[PDB]
């Protein structure tokens, strides 16, 4: 599922992630712009043997388990396939634990370069939320 | 491929300070963790301090709390160890390593965190 960008802002407000760990609403709608295209079904294949899933590109070394890849910690203790869900429960749930992590949004790369400091806000704008 | 080249190191007297550098290059834009390793004679290699360049944040191993500090340049892609008031126990190959994967902050002292590595530089302590 690829969602529409007020369509996802009203998900990511219903699953309380507006202002989770400091981050307005703005800043999650526009990390899951640039990380996925707002595409559910977003996977991308690293050099490690991992595979980053889903709406917010959610890594299997780390977070989710696929079974295929080496060193898995499997924080978020879920399956990787529960990340390519047309609802974004799963992925968000996931994504509340990694910004705890301690350094914030900053584990999102394409939030890093293409969202952080800019006016996030605008990523909300006209949604009517 | 990231390319990591350290400087620095050497003799010091116990209660003595070095500092050591590691010079980042190649595809610097994704690297997340710079952190210093050692090995001491005869032991396994062991995480000592991390940074995760994005805010600074940094991460010790017990040992060397209050006494090493790591710091970066992260507009030149350096990172830094200041070694202040070294012990017997400090010598040791000291070698620089980094990843372009965000690590969980409780994995970032395990060298299986890392991709990519320095020279290895020798710090003795008389
Ligand atoms: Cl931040
Ligand atoms: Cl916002
Ligand atoms: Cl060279
Ligand atoms: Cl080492």
């Amino acid at each position: 599922k690829v969602f529409g960008r007020c369509e996802l802002a009203a998900a990511m407000k219903r699953h309380g992630l507006d202002n989770y760990r400091g981050y307005s609403l703005g800043n999650w709608v526009c990390a899951a712009k640039f990380e996925s295209n707002f595409n559910t079904q977003a996977t991308n294949r690293n050099t490690d043997g991992s595979t980053d899933y889903g709406i917010l590109q959610i890594n299997s070394r780390w977070w989710c388990n696929d079974g295929r890849t080496p060193g898995s910690r499997n924080l978020c203790n879920i399956p990787c396939s529960a990340l390519l869900s047309s609802d974004i429960t799963a992925s968000v749930n996931c994504a509340k634990k990694i910004v705890s992590d301690g350094n914030g949004m900053n584990a999102w790369v394409a939030w890093r370069n293409r969202c952080k400091g800019t006016d996030v806000q605008a990523w909300i704008r006209g949604c009517r939320l | 491929d990231v390319q990591l080249v350290e400087s620095g190191g050497g003799s010091v007297q116990a209660g003595g300070s070095l500092r050591l550098s590691c010079a980042a290059s190649g595809s610097t834009d994704s690297i997340e963790y710079m952190t210093w390793f050692r090995q001491a004679p005869g032991k396994a290699r062991e995480g000592v301090a991390a940074l995760y360049t994005h805010t600074g944040n940094t991460y010790y191993t017990d040992s060397v709390k209050g006494r090493f500090t790591i710091s970066q340049d992260k507009a030149k892609n350096m990172a830094y160890l200041r070694m202040d008031s070294v012990k017997s126990e400090d010598t040791a190959i000291y070698t620089c390593g980094a990843t372009r994967k965000a690590v969980p902050v409780r994995f970032a002292l395990d060298q299986s965190s890392y991709d990519y590595w320095g020279q290895g530089t020798q710090v003795t302590v008389s």
